[PDB]
């Protein structure tokens, strides 16, 4: 019985997630200026990155 | 003639789409880039007459 | 495993072994008793 409620416990207290995340080799970023900006601002930004 | 209301209908009632401020190509140290719009549809029977 | 995709691996894994174990230690112990206090409340024919 005290197995069974320690099972209980463990059950709700492990966190929960859908997938395991993987090393792929790549990885992507976004840049978002101001609205209102303008392409060669934005780029300046991208150089910078 | 029916023809002329109907013409004047079409052109003083319509939505233009005028492009946009600092568009690409810009010059080089262009500030902003905004959305132009234009006249709109009528909306109350007194904008008609 | 220590690879590309490891992380999947390791999800399917380790709680297995983990059950496995338990399973294979509480079972050889838990089991006979289960099985008389069942054979005892009930007994055959």
């Amino acid at each position: 019985v005290l197995l069974l409620g320690g099972m209980v416990f463990l059950f709700l207290r492990l966190p929960t997630s859908f997938l395991p995340l993987e090393d792929r080799g790549m990885f992507t970023t976004s840049v978002q200026l101001p609205s209102g900006s303008t392409q060669q601002q934005t780029l300046k930004v991208v150089e910078q990155i | 003639t029916a023809k002329d209301v109907t013409d004047a209908i079409e052109s003083q009632n319509a939505q233009i789409a005028v492009g946009q401020l600092g568009g690409t190509p810009s010059v080089d140290k262009q500030a902003l880039n905004a959305t132009i719009n234009a006249q709109s549809l009528l909306q109350t029977p007194e904008q008609f007459r | 495993s220590t690879g590309a995709g490891s992380g999947g691996q390791h999800a399917v894994g380790t709680g297995v072994m983990g059950g496995m174990i338990s399973a294979t230690i509480l079972a050889i112990y838990f089991v006979p008793l289960f099985f008389v206090l069942v054979r005892r409340r009930f007994p055959l024919k």
